[PDB]
RNA sequence: CAGAUACCGUCGUAGUUCCGACCAUAAACGAUGCCGACCGGCGAUGCGGCGGCGUUAUUCCCAUGACCCGCCGGGCAGCUUCCGGGAAACCAAAGUCUUUGGGUUCCGGGGGGAGUAUGGUUGCAAAGCUGAAACUUAAAGGAAUUUGGCGAAGGGCACCACC
RNA sequence: AGGUCUCGUAGACCGUGCACCAUGAGCACGAAUCCU
């Protein structure tokens, strides 16, 4: 209960400078620190497990064995991450997944199917990700129909936020590690497409250093 | 698909054809030679009586006699 | 050999857009190349593209901007109807909100929604979005 | 400066397997583990066997 | 047993099959 | 972006990049954000304003980042058009 | 898998070369796949050249060289330890062995 | 930056530039470096030309000055040519010295010590530091590099065309750097040379200290 | 043999880092001087501490140390690249000029300079090893 | 050597060489079909052509050959790269592929039975082309990682090893 | 007229292939989360 920032960005998190994490998505800064996330993101970050699969690497004397945890953490209205960590028992590996994942986590956009009523509810176009052999796409549905997917990417999307998916999957479906990464990497690169929905220049707004740099000089060395 | 042209049917449907004929499930359930070595002759049940009752055992890592009967 | 020009010039105009580059240099010259990129640039894809006149064979240089995902060519060129072409752009087009279909038609070269405004169809050549 | 606790036994299952609990500083060999750890085993009567403890 | 003596192991069968073959006609 | 009553659906736009007018994501930590001042003309000295650029990851570890902003430069007046 | 940019030989554009017989065996081996090694040598090894040149009757004898090509078959050469096995990153080395002396 | 008429050279700083060698280059060619150099001449030497030389030079004082925090500016220097110039630049602007081993995660592993955050980074050569600019993709952080005609420009911003083999290039060159960044800052005169002396941003071995404590006291 | 150990390396690289004044190159006399100024828990440990300082001692003695900085050692060298000469090695009377930069100079900004003379090209372009 | 009609050593018939008539088989392998467009850099090599300071065929000129400096076209290749691709080894093609369509020929549907039996055709013959089925099986495989064992190599150690 | 001209001698590639050497019965291999 305790929050000793060393870097920059939670020293500017912390002071009460930067406003949403929208900005630093914007600018693409590393996020370093886990609990910047939780200080944005507050109980609606619900957590679940995947798979807790053994890896062995045997040794002269027997064979050791290591337990790694697949976890997806996000929140249902938007940001979505996943996150894998391989340690010795199975508790701290479940942490280790947990801290990973709310290092690594991206925005989602949604779009509409056909017409542009109400808020959006599906994605805007057909994206698709790919990781080891495994092909996963994401295609748009109409309002109220639902997502159909094997479990895992459905609740994967769930947890993005989206309710309406056509998905069609290729390759060694049953590594789900491979699957979970595939579809994590098919939905983070809707910011990664450009649509003519905004074709205008972006006006180039200033970093939050350029105007709190004083801040951080008084604050720091 | 491999050769695309727009008068090009006749070669898609006939290599199809033969690319179908040499497959494993199709060959089995379009020729009559494995019909004609099937005993129920492609039927789902079929009736017998009794010879005699015989005992047969199990593979290598099961270790029991599963007892059988010839009909 | 070569067998359609307008494909080799899309495949150009892509893989130099994908490098990103900002002039193209299309080596063949054709009508259907110059009302294709000329329904690209009416519809905000591409900017001043050129036509350098020869008495062999004309050249284009266009001048590319960041705007372009992917344009490809239906290679051969398939007729549809006007009931047909919805089955095209359902497993063509990336979506419904963009994406364009350019198909032949009697009133000339010219894209989809227009030739569905128009109660019309022909032979189909590519599409871009 | 640090600890280790060992249980040792029939953990649910049939087979006796070890788990150790290792953080923290630890000196084994000469003679300082005299008088820097100090050493206790007991044992433990459960229902199903023994168990063994050591903490140092 | 590789594949090249195998197949000369069935060369040599095929010929006394074909042998025994053109002598009972 | 927009619906029929008009309200802004997206949580933010993303930038685009100056020379290649390409879009940067939350992933490309190679992106940056050049500062570039500018100088009165008769004084010689910083009054205060600047010009900024934005140049995308893929370029800059492609090597072409350089004549970008050269050209950048040069669009916008800051280094000399005889060069 | 495959081991080698090539195939352990120096044919690119070939097909068929003729054929060569290893020294220590009698291996036909191919011209261009086999390691050779041409070794400038002398009559007199070390030691022997000043009981030589005290022998000698022509004052300031210059000393004649024996030159032979020496074509070794892979196993031979492996054998014959003048060739020793490579790690897979510190394969790809086409720079000649240093000399000394 | 130097479209202008103060902003150009007048009589002395090409004289600089001629006696320290800076215009004479390498003997190979970067396949982005034909915009900097001239032509080929006798003996393989491929020569620069100098307004190049002083754009890329003027835009980089420009996106040093145009920072307000000048410790966040970090130079980084490995070779022996550019120890003592790049802490006397340090000195002078207020920039942050890494003279001699660069230690690798410097900029990513955020537990060390040593572990900073800077917004701008120049560097002496980026074929002699290779590893900083790795450090500089991983982070948002652009560089401003001294090249040769021959360093390769990857992974680099503003690249300043000039020689970094002899020591006396890279004294001058950072010593200018130094001169139009404080220049561009408001504190010195432009019309009255700030040149002190130009000697001290140079590299000398310690040969040529001990050849002086033989000839002097 | 006798090799020393990372512990009695460190303490006595540290322990000229720290004190310098305080010691010499008699080994009983900072023997005693390492036995009062710090806590060794041995005698045998002290005496090995005591030989690396002496050892140390006859290192710095004749030149300069990768790995310790010493105060009355610093400052030399700020002093040897403090003071400037009076000579700039920059404005001579002479400049070797090559014609073809010469022709380059003409072109830039300039139709002639008050410091500049003309050479000769050489009469034969060699410029790399032979390695064909 | 226990056996040795095997490795080894000495002889030695067909064959190895040339002509005339056959068969059409190879790890016939770059284990990578042909044509065509696009997509980075660098040092070189062989050919043909173009341009240029200089040295030589003994001292002047020109052309030819021989060096040096560059360019163009075709080709055998090489180094490097976070273009890109792949399961990876790797590939500037094995890239431009779900953002899936340049033209076109042949060819594979888990492993074994099996390149087997019959039939046809060809061949003096040996064999070549075409080519199944019943039955049996839950795996057979490709790339890479970690102790493993080598009568594998390179460095050290031990009187539970030797001298 | 003078008298062994001068700076150190890693002043080793001299060494190819080295007898006989087979076999191994098997039952046991277990696959993990939370603070009150
Ligand atoms: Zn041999």
């Amino acid at each position: 209960k305790e929050w000793l920032p060393v870097t920059k960005l939670g020293r500017l998190v912390k002071d009460m400078k930067i406003k949403s994490l929208e900005e630093i998505y914007l600018f693409s800064l590393p996020i370093k620190e886990s609990e910047i996330i939780d200080f944005f993101l507050g109980a609606s970050l619900k957590d679940e497990v995947l798979k807790i699969m053994p890896v062995q690497k045997q040794t002269r004397a027997g064979q050791r064995t290591r337990f790694k945890a697949f976890v997806a953490i996000g929140d249902y209205n938007g940001h979505v991450g996943l996150g894998v960590k391989c340690s010795k028992e199975v508790a701290t590996a479940i942490r280790g997944a947990i801290i990973l994942a709310k290092l690594s986590i991206v925005p989602v956009r949604r779009g509409y199917w056909g017409n542009k009523i109400g808020k959006p509810h599906t994605v805007p176009c057909k994206v698709t990700g790919r990781c080891g052999s495994v092909l996963v796409r994401l295609i748009p549905a109409p309002r109220g129909t639902g997502i159909v997917s094997a479990p895992v990417p459905k609740k994967l999307l769930m947890m993005a936020g989206i309710d309406d998916c056509y998905t069609s999957a290729r390759g060694c479906t049953a590594t789900l590690g491979n699957f979970a990464k595939a579809t994590f990497d098919a939905i983070s690169k809707t910011y990664s497409y450009l649509t003519p929905d905004l074709w205008k220049e972006t006006v180039f707004t200033k970093s939050p250093y350029q105007e709190f740099t004083d801040h951080l000089v008084k604050t720091h060395t | 698909g491999k050769c695309r042209g727009l008068r090009t049917a006749r070669k898609l449907r006939s290599h199809r054809r033969d690319q179908k004929w040499h497959d494993k499930q199709y060959k089995k359930a379009h020729l009559g030679t494995a019909l004609k070595a099937n005993p129920f002759g492609g039927a789902s049940h079929a009736k017998g009586i009794v010879l005699e009752k015989v005992g047969v055992e199990a593979k290598q890592p099961n270790s029991a006699i599963r007892k059988c009967v010839r009909v | 050999v070569r067998m359609n020009v307008l494909a080799d010039a899309l495949k150009s105009i892509n893989n130099a857009e994908k490098r990103g580059k900002r002039q193209v240099l299309i080596r063949p010259c054709s009508k259907v190349i110059v009302r294709f990129l000329t329904v690209m640039m009416k519809h905000g894809y591409i900017g001043e593209f050129e036509i350098i006149d020869d008495h062999r064979a004309g050249k284009i240089v266009v001048n590319l901007t960041g705007r372009l995902n992917k344009c490809g060519v239906i290679s051969p060129r398939f007729d549809v109807q006007l009931k047909d072409l919805e089955k095209w752009q359902n497993n063509l087009l990336p979506s419904r909100q963009f994406g364009f279909i350019v198909l032949t038609t009697s009133a000339g070269i010219m894209d989809h929604e227009e030739a569905r405004r128009k109660h019309t169809g022909g032979k189909i050549l590519g599409f871009f979005f | 400066k640090g600890c280790e606790v060992v249980v040792s036994g029939k953990l649910r299952g049939q087979r006796a397997k070890s788990m150790k609990f290792v953080d923290g500083l630890m000196i084994h060999s000469g003679d300082p583990v005299n008088y820097y750890v100090d050493t206790a085993v007991r044992h433990v009567l459960l229902r199903q066997g023994v168990l063994g403890i050591k903490v140092k | 047993m590789r594949a090249k003596w195998r197949k000369k192991r069935m060369r040599r069968l095929k010929r006394k099959r074909r042998k025994m073959r053109q002598r009972s006609k | 972006m927009q619906s029929n009553a008009g309200e802004f659906v997206d949580l933010y736009v993303p930038r685009k990049c100056s020379a290649s007018n390409r879009i940067i994501g939350a992933k490309d930590h190679a992106s940056i954000q050049m500062n570039v001042a500018e100088v009165d003309k008769v004084t010689g000295r910083f009054n205060g304003q600047s010009k900024t650029y934005a140049i995308c990851g893929a370029i800059r570890r492609m090597g072409e980042s350089d004549d970008s902003i050269l050209r950048l430069a040069k669009s916008s007046g800051i280094v000399s058009q005889n060069f | 898998t495959k081991k080698r940019r090539n195939n352990g030989r120096a044919k690119k554009g070939r097909g068929h070369v003729q054929p060569i017989r290893c020294t220590n065996c009698a291996c036909c081996v191919p011209k261009d796949k086999a390691i050779k090694k041409f070794v400038i040598r002398n009559i007199v090894e070390a030691a022997a050249v000043r009981d030589i040149s005290e022998v000698s009757v022509f004052d300031a004898y210059v000393l004649p060289k024996l030159y032979v090509k020496l074509h070794y078959c892979v196993s031979c050469a492996i054998h014959s330890k003048v060739v020793r096995n490579r790690s897979r990153e510190a394969r790809k080395d086409r720079t000649p062995p240093p000399r000394f002396r | 930056s130097g479209a202008l008429d103060v902003l150009q050279m007048k009589e002395e700083d090409v004289l600089k530039f001629l006696a320290a060698g800076t215009h004479l280059g390498g003997t190979n060619l970067d396949f982005q470096m034909e915009q900097y150099i001239y032509k080929r001449k006798s003996d393989g030497i491929y020569i620069i030309n100098l307004k190049r030389t002083w754009e890329k030079l003027l835009l980089a004082a420009r996106a040093i000055v145009a920072i307000e925090n000048p410790a966040d500016v970090s130079v980084i220097s490995s070779r022996n040519t550019g120890q003592r110039a790049v802490l006397k630049f340090a000195a002078a602007t207020g920039a942050t010295p890494i003279a001699g081993r660069f230690t690798p995660g410097t900029f990513t592993n955020q537990i060390q010590a040593a572990f900073r955050e800077p917004r701008l980074l120049v560097v002496t050569d980026p074929r002699a530091d290779h590893q900083p600019l790795t450090e500089a993709s991983y982070v948002n952080l652009p560089t401003i590099a001294l090249c040769n005609t021959d360093s390769p420009l990857r992974y680099v911003d503003i690249a300043i065309p000039c020689n970094n083999k002899g020591a006396h290039s890279v004294g001058l060159m950072w010593w200018m750097l130094a001169r139009e960044v404080l220049r561009m800052r408001g504190t010195i005169s432009r019309e009255h040379p700030w040149e002190v002396m130009p000697d001290l941003y140079f590299y000398r071995d310690p040969e040529e200290i001990e050849k002086e404590e033989q000839a002097a006291a | 043999g006798r090799v020393r150990t990372k512990t009695v390396k460190k303490a006595a690289r540290v322990i000229i880092e720290k004190y310098y004044t305080r010691l010499g190159n008699d080994f009983h006399t900072n023997k005693r001087v390492c036995e009062e100024i710090a806590i060794i828990p041995s005698k045998k440990l002290r005496n090995k501490i005591a030989g690396y300082v002496t050892h140390l001692m006859k290192r710095i003695q004749r030149g300069p140390v990768r790995g310790i900085s010493i105060k009355l050692q610093e400052e030399e060298r700020e002093r040897r690249d403090n003071y400037v000469p009076e000579v700039s090695a920059l404005d001579q009377e002479i400049i070797e000029v090559d014609p073809d930069t010469k022709e380059m100079l003409k072109l830039l900004d300039f139709g002639s300079l008050s410091n500049l003379q003309v050479t000769q090209p050489t009469v034969g372009m060699n410029f790399k090893t032979p390695r064909g």
